[PDB]
């Protein structure tokens, strides 16, 4: 139940 | 459907003849770069003539062949040079070299919406409605052309110096009339039908829209956890907790957009796009004025200033003959 800064940083796109 | 049939005809005509070699690298002069990726570099260049500032991508043929990403790099250019919409970044010049690709597109100064959103914290629901309405029209335009976007996120929404949206990334784009199966996107924006390995159609973008609106008004995405595997469980569970400051109209629109049932989700029903355009949340939205871009923007960035951002032998050339 936290708002961690890693979940608020920029997000990259993956491809598989 | 006058604008609908005009767009499809001019698109399918431009789609069959994808222009190329319409400019020279030497014509533009090198200016400060904007960003880089695993496949290439994204730069801002200036044309010696009246063209002046332009955003250009330089991709290496080695990179797209190495990880089999070549499938998405051919779709990207062809879709860009054939579309013509206000909220889509205009592709202006396209040409190839012995070792690099060149997609000269418009430079967008205001920067990624992800930056402004994180600074402010949250966007007011009016501020969110202005940005969301442009995406709805952008999806209706791309869905009438049978195209799916598959990468909606604040990091891919650029603000122009007039405060409007310019959607940039078209890597994971592709046109499908039925369904597809490729796993692409961002975990916090993936639709349930993508995670379950079931087929997915154009309805994944209307899911991503519900996430994008949620993140604008709340300040954080609806599904998040320490591990990505928990995010997938949250996405497929169908349980979304809305913030207190959400309006009744917004919470109602999101439950229909973030619907796990693929056939009870807005933008996929019989009415189609007007399901969302005629919602109680979009009552204040004049869609004709949004398309014509004659609406006072709720936020215009501070403003070519880059202030908001932070062998010669031919190799694999025939693999990009279409380009
Ligand atoms: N037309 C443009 N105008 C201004 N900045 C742009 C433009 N196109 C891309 N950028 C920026 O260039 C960088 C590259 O982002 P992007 O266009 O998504 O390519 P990418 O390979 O996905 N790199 P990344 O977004 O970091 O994963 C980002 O910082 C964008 O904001
Ligand atoms: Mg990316
Ligand atoms: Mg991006």
């Amino acid at each position: 139940g936290f708002l961690r800064s890693a979940s608020l940083g920029r997000r990259a796109s993956f491809h598989l | 459907k006058e604008f609908l049939a005009k767009a499809k005809e001019d698109f399918l005509k431009k789609w069959e003849t994808p222009s190329q070699n319409t400019a020279q690298l030497d014509q533009f002069d090198r200016i400060k770069t904007l960003g880089t990726g695993s496949f290439g570099r994204v730069m801002l260049v200036k044309h010696k003539e009246s063209g002046n500032h332009y955003a250009m991508k330089i991709l290496d043929k080695q990179k797209v062949v190495k990880l089999k990403q070549i499938e998405h790099t051919l779709n990207e250019k062809r879709i860009l040079q054939a579309v013509n919409f206000p909220f889509l970044v205009k592709l202006e010049f396209s040409f190839k070299d012995n070792s690099n690709l060149y997609m000269v597109m418009e430079y967008v100064a205001g920067g990624e919406m992800f930056s402004h959103l994180r600074r402010i914290g949250r966007f007011s629901e009016p501020h969110a409605r202005f940005y969301a309405a442009q995406i709805v029209l952008t999806f209706e335009y791309l869905h009438s052309l049978d195209l799916i976007y598959r990468d909606l996120k604040p990091e891919n929404l650029l603000i122009d110096q007039q405060g409007y949206i310019q959607v940039t990334d078209f890597g994971f784009a592709k046109r499908v009339k039925g369904r597809t199966w490729t796993l692409c996107g961002t975990p916090e924006y993936l639709a349930p039908e993508i995670i379950l390995s079931k087929g997915y159609n154009k309805a994944v973008d209307w899911w991503a829209l519900g996430v994008l609106i949620y993140e604008m008004a709340a300040g954080y995405p609806p599904f998040f956890a320490d591990q990505p595997i928990q995010i997938y469980e949250k996405i497929v569970s169908g349980k979304v907790r809305f913030p207190s400051h959400f309006s009744s109209d917004l919470k109602d629109l999101l439950r229909n957009l973030l619907q796990v049932d693929l056939t009870k989700r807005f933008g996929n029903l019989k009415n189609g796009v007007n399901d969302i355009k005629n919602h109680k949340w979009f009552a204040t939205t004049d869609w004709i004025a949004i398309y014509q871009r004659k609406v006072e923007a709720p936020f215009i960035p501070k403003f070519g200033d880059t202030s908001n951002f932070d062998s010669i032998n031919e190799k694999c050339g025939k693999e990009f003959t279409e380009f």
